[PDB]
RNA sequence: CGAAAUGGAUUUAAGUUCAGCCUUAUUUUAGUUUAAUAGAGGUAGAGCACUAAUUGAGCUAGGGCCUGUCAAAGGGUACCAAACUCAGUUAAACUCCGAAUGCUAUUAAAUGAUGAAUAGGAGUGAGACUAUGGGCGAUAAGGUUCAUAGUCGAGAGGGAAACAACCCAGACCAACAGCUAAGGUCUCAAAAAUGUGUUAAGUGGAAAAGGAGGUUUAGGUACGUAAACAGCCAGGAGGUUGGCUUAGAAGCAGCCAUACCUUUAAAGAGUGCGUAAUAGCUCACUGGUCGAGUACUUAAGCGCCGAUAAUGUAACGGGGCUAAAC
RNA sequence: GGGUAGUUUGACUGGGGCGGUCGCCUCCUAAAGAGUAACGGAGGUGCGCAAAGGUUACCUUAGAGUGGUUGGAAAUCACUCUGUAAGUGUAAAGGCAUAAGGUAGCUUAACUGUAAGACUGACAAGUCGAACAGAUACGAAAGUAGGUCUUAGUGAUCUGGCGGUGGCAAGUGGAAGCGCCGUCACUUAACGAAUAAAAGGUACUCCGGGGAUAACAGGCUUAUCCUUCCCAAGAGUUCACAUC
RNA sequence: CCCUGGUGGUUAAAGAAAAGAGGAAACACCUGUUAUCAUUCCGAACACAGAAGUUAAGCUCUUAUUCGCUGAUGGUACUGCGAGUUCGCGGGAGAGUAGGUUAUUGCCAGGG
C-alpha cells in the first residue's frame, strides 16, 4: 500500500524585486506575482501577468489606500 | 430612495471607469469635462498636475443667452473654441464624464473640432 | 465516544504543544473546575471514563461540562511494517490540553461531592490536575 | 574567544578590530558603536580613557 | 594560502560534468557589521469576521411520537433538530488581525584586502554530532529527511574519571617566568577559609503516576484562657418497630426524607462493630478534670517510600566525607 | 529458421524482489524576501474555444426573508435586508466592483520587421517589456489589441516530407542535390530524449568489490511482549480492597 | 468671500439606519415621446424636447452614536541575544477595557 501523492510544482519565485526607495531605471521588473497583489500607480505599467514595471528611472514607492497597495515611481 | 441610489451608482462607476481609461491631462494637453443638468450645459477645462481649471463655459453665462439646444451647444462650442485659443491650448482629451457620446454631446464635441481643437 | 464527525483532511501533522494557556483557562459555565498542570494530549475515551466517574458518583445532584473536544486524529502505521509507505491510518482522537485548561466543570452539588467526584476524575487522566472552587465566589 | 560563536557575533567583533583576546581598541562612541558593542557585550570588557 | 561531502543534469544514485567553495597571476575598489530613516510579508502568537470542526443554555422552523384522528383544517410535544441569540472552544492546506528576528535600498562611522572581473591549475559532489524550528516514525531510536549556527571532518592543549561532534581555547620555535578561561581548591591530585540557614535520607552520588502526622519558612480557613483539641468521668434519650419494601429491617438487606417534633445541657430517620429480626456494644452529640495552641489546608527550600537482573562492590572515579552536602 | 551466433533486458527504493513512481501545473510541509528534502499531506494535466479571441458601449450576482396559475424546500416574476459569500470552459491558489463577471454591435492584433531594459537562472532554456517602421480592427477621440484573468495542455538534435526564395552549382551553361525562410512527421511518457531496431534463468555458476547493503549474533529503541503499580465501579448474603 | 454646483488632492468608514430642519439662485424630482437615439418587452435607464407643480425622495445641515468602523495606557502571549535559568538586556501583539468618530482641503462657474 504505497503513497497515493507525492507531486509538488516548480517554485516560481515570485515576490517584490526591488524594495520601495529603491532607484530603478526604465523597464525594470519590480514585482512578480499571480493577480494584482499590488496594484499599479504612476509611472509604472502592468504586464500581460500582473507583473509591475517602471516606465521611468526613478525611486520605488508603495502606498495604502483603502487597505489595497500600490506601486508608484517618484 | 434605492433606485436613486443605484442610478447614481451606476453613474459613479461610469464615470470612474472613463476617468482611468483616458488618463490624466497635462499643461500641454489637459482634459475637457462636462455636465449636463436638467437646465444646463457646462465644460471646463482641467490641468491635473495642478488641479487647475484653466478655462470655463456654461449656459448660465448671461451674456451668450443660448438655451440648451444642439444649435446653442454648437455656438457655446465656438465661443469656447475662440476662449481657449487666445490661451494658446489645441489639444484637449474628452472626459465625457459619465455621459454617452451622442447627441447634445457630439453636437459640442463636432464644434469644437471644426475650429482647430484636437480633441 | 466523542468524535467529530466530520473532517475536511483525514490526517494532521504532530505538531509540537507547549507554553501555558491563554484561553479556555476560566470557570464559565459552573461552580468547580478541574484544571491541568501539564501539557498534553487527553485521549476521547479517557475523557469518557472520566465523565462516567464523575456522573456516576453524582447522584442528579447537578451537571457536568466538558471543555474540550478531541478533534486530532492520531495515526498509527500497521503493526509489524518497515519506515516505507507513509502516514499509516487514523488509530483514535486525541484533544490538546495546556497548563491552566479548565478542562471539566461541574454544577449543583456540594463542594465536599465535587471534590471527591472529581479526584474520582483526575485518577483516569494523564496529567496532574487541581480542583479549583471559583476563588472569587466562596 | 571568537572559536565556537555565532557567525552574526564574530563578524561584529571583527568589525570593531578584535581577532583576538587581549586586543585592545579604542574607540569614539556613538550610536554604531553603541550598538556593536551592545550586541557582543558578553565578550567585552570595557574602560573608559579619561 | 586552503576546501567540499551542496545545487542542476545524467542507462545516474559507490561514476562523470557545470555551478558553488580553493589557489596562482594581472586589473579593479567595495564586501562585511552596525546605527538612523524608509519599504514588502503572514510565520509565532492570537481571533471567529470567511471555509470547516465543536460545548451548554435560550429560541424555533421542519421530521416523526401522542391526542377532537380518515388522508379535510387540527391540537399534547420527552424528542429528531435547520436557522437565529447569549456564553465558551479547535485548525499545516481557516485569517477581520499580527510581531520579534531575517531580507532589500540609502547615508554616516567602524573594520583593513575579507569584494569583483579576466586567465592557468584543481579538488569535492558518501558526511557526522551538538544547540533551536520542523516533516515522517510511536512528540521511540547513536533512526530518517530539511532549515540556521557551531565543532569534528582538516584541530593539537585544559576540563567532563576514560570518552572525533559537549565546555574553554586556534599549537612559528625556544625559556626550570607571570596573570587567567572552562573546570576545581580533605586526600589520591597542583588549588579555601569564613558568615547565615537547610538536610538525617550518605539525600548529595539516576527517574514516573501515587501515597505521606519528615522538617524549615511564609500565608489562609476553622477554634480558643468567656476553656479549644487528646485523655479521663457521665449522658449519649422520649415520642419511635420513622413510615415502610420485606417475612423480619426495632438506628445500622434495601426505597424515600431526617421542612420529625419534644425533655432539649445534648442525642443524628444514628458513626461503626454484630445479631435471621431485634437484642447488645460504641460514636457524632453535650456536660465536668486539666490547661495553649490545636484541626484542616496553600505556597515554596530540602528530604521518605514507590526503586526493580544476570563475571565482582559497580547509578560519587576511588579512599572516605554529617560536610569534605545543598 | 534458438539449428547456430552476436547482444539487450533502466533507475529510485529505510537491503533486494513484489508493488508504486518517473514530465509539467496549484496548495501545505517551508520556520512572515528567494530557495529548501522524504516511498510527506491533498488535487490536476498530454486540452477546449472561429469565440469562450480583439475592441466599443451598457449592465450586476448568490443567499435569506416576503407576495404569487399549476409551483412543492427549491424553476420564472416583484420588493426588503445582506454587499461578492455568486460567477470566472477546465484542478487549486493568487486576483477580479473601474469589474478580469453578464449582454449586444462591429471585427480578426490568434499581425510583419524589431526591441532599450530586466526577472529567473550550472548550462541548454524559459518569462516580462515600454517604444519604433509597415499595415489593419474597434472608437468621435484619447487610446487599446503581437490570442485566451494569471500560472499546466508539452519534446532537443539528427533524418525525411511540403511550400517559398534563388545563395552555393566539382571545366563552362543547366540540372540532380544542398543552404536560407515558412512548416509537418516521435506515450523519444524511463518525458535533457545511450540504437532506426531488444525478453528471461542460473541452486552448475564465475570474476571484480562492499559491512557504502541484507540473513546469524553485539549495539541503540521498547511499538509489541513480560513483570508490576495507581484509581475502585462492582462481584463477594450485608461487607471496594479474604479473593477477583 | 460664503452658499450652490462641478472637478480634483490628502485615506481613518469619507459607512449605512432613523428623527428634525430648507429649496432665492443652484441641484434633483417632475412633463411629454414628435424628430434623431436606446432596450434581448418596457421613454425604467439611455436619448431628445421643457418650466405646470414640490422638499416628498435624492442632496446639504442638525441629532441620541442607535448599528458599523476605529481604539489607547498598562498587563499577557510571543521573540533576538545572553557564563544571571523561568532568570539578564532589548523589541512587543491580538483580544478586551476607558474612549473616539456622521471628514478635511485646493480652483472653476453662478450670486451673494
Amino acid at each position: 500500500g504505497s503513497s497515493k501523492n507525492g507531486r509538488d510544482s516548480i517554485s516560481k519565485r515570485l515576490g517584490v524585486k526591488r524594495s520601495g526607495g529603491q532607484f530603478v531605471k526604465a523597464g525594470e521588473i519590480i514585482v512578480r506575482q499571480r493577480g494584482t497583489k499590488f496594484h499599479k500607480g504612476k509611472n509604472v505599467g502592468l504586464g500581460r501577468d500582473y507583473t509591475i514595471f517602471a516606465l521611468s528611472s526613478g525611486k520605488v514607492e508603495f502606498k495604502t489606500l483603502k487597505g489595497r497597495k500600490y506601486v508608484s515611481i517618484v | 430612495m434605492k433606485k436613486i441610489k443605484e442610478a447614481e451608482q451606476r453613474k459613479l462607476r461610469r464615470k470612474k471607469r472613463i476617468k482611468d481609461k483616458i488618463g490624466r491631462g497635462v499643461a500641454s494637453r489637459p482634459r475637457i469635462t462636462v455636465f449636463k443638468s436638467n437646465r444646463y450645459f457646462y465644460a471646463q477645462v482641467i490641468d491635473d498636475s495642478k488641479g487647475h481649471t484653466i478655462a470655463s463655459i456654461s449656459t448660465i453665462e448671461k451674456s451668450l443667452n443660448l438655451g440648451k439646444n444642439i444649435d446653442d451647444v454648437k455656438k457655446l462650442g465656438e465661443v469656447l473654441a475662440k476662449r481657449l485659443k487666445e490661451k494658446n491650448i489645441n489639444n484637449l482629451i474628452f472626459d465625457r464624464n459619465g455621459y454617452k457620446y451622442h447627441g447634445l454631446i457630439a453636437s459640442f464635441a463636432t464644434s469644437l473640432r471644426e475650429f482647430g481643437i484636437n480633441i | 465516544m466523542l468524535s467529530p464527525k466530520k473532517v475536511k483532511y483525514r490526517k494532521k501533522q504532530r505538531g509540537r504543544l507547549s507554553g501555558e494557556a491563554q484561553k479556555g483557562n476560566k470557570i464559565s459555565f459552573g461552580e468547580y473546575g478541574l484544571v491541568s498542570l501539564e501539557t498534553n494530549f487527553i485521549t476521547a475515551r479517557q475523557i469518557e471514563a472520566a465523565r462516567i466517574a464523575m456522573t456516576r458518583k453524582i447522584k442528579r445532584g447537578g451537571r457536568v461540562w466538558i471543555r474540550i473536544f478531541p478533534d486530532i486524529p492520531y495515526t498509527k502505521k500497521p503493526a509489524e511494517t518497515r519506515m516505507g509507505k507513509g502516514k499509516g491510518g487514523v488509530d483514535h482522537w486525541n484533544a490538546p490540553v495546556k497548563l491552566g485548561t479548565v478542562m471539566f466543570e461541574m454544577s449543583g452539588v456540594v463542594e465536599e461531592l465535587a471534590q471527591e467526584a472529581m479526584s474520582l476524575a483526575s485518577s483516569k487522566l494523564p496529567v496532574k490536575t487541581m480542583f479549583v472552587v471559583r476563588r472569587d465566589l466562596r | 574567544s571568537l572559536i565556537g560563536k555565532l557567525n552574526k557575533k564574530v563578524k561584529v567583533l571583527k568589525a570593531l578590530g578584535l581577532n583576538k583576546i587581549g586586543d585592545k581598541k579604542v574607540h569614539f562612541l556613538n550610536e554604531s558603536i553603541k550598538g556593536m558593542l551592545n550586541e557582543t557585550i558578553n565578550m567585552i570588557l570595557l574602560s573608559e580613557v579619561m
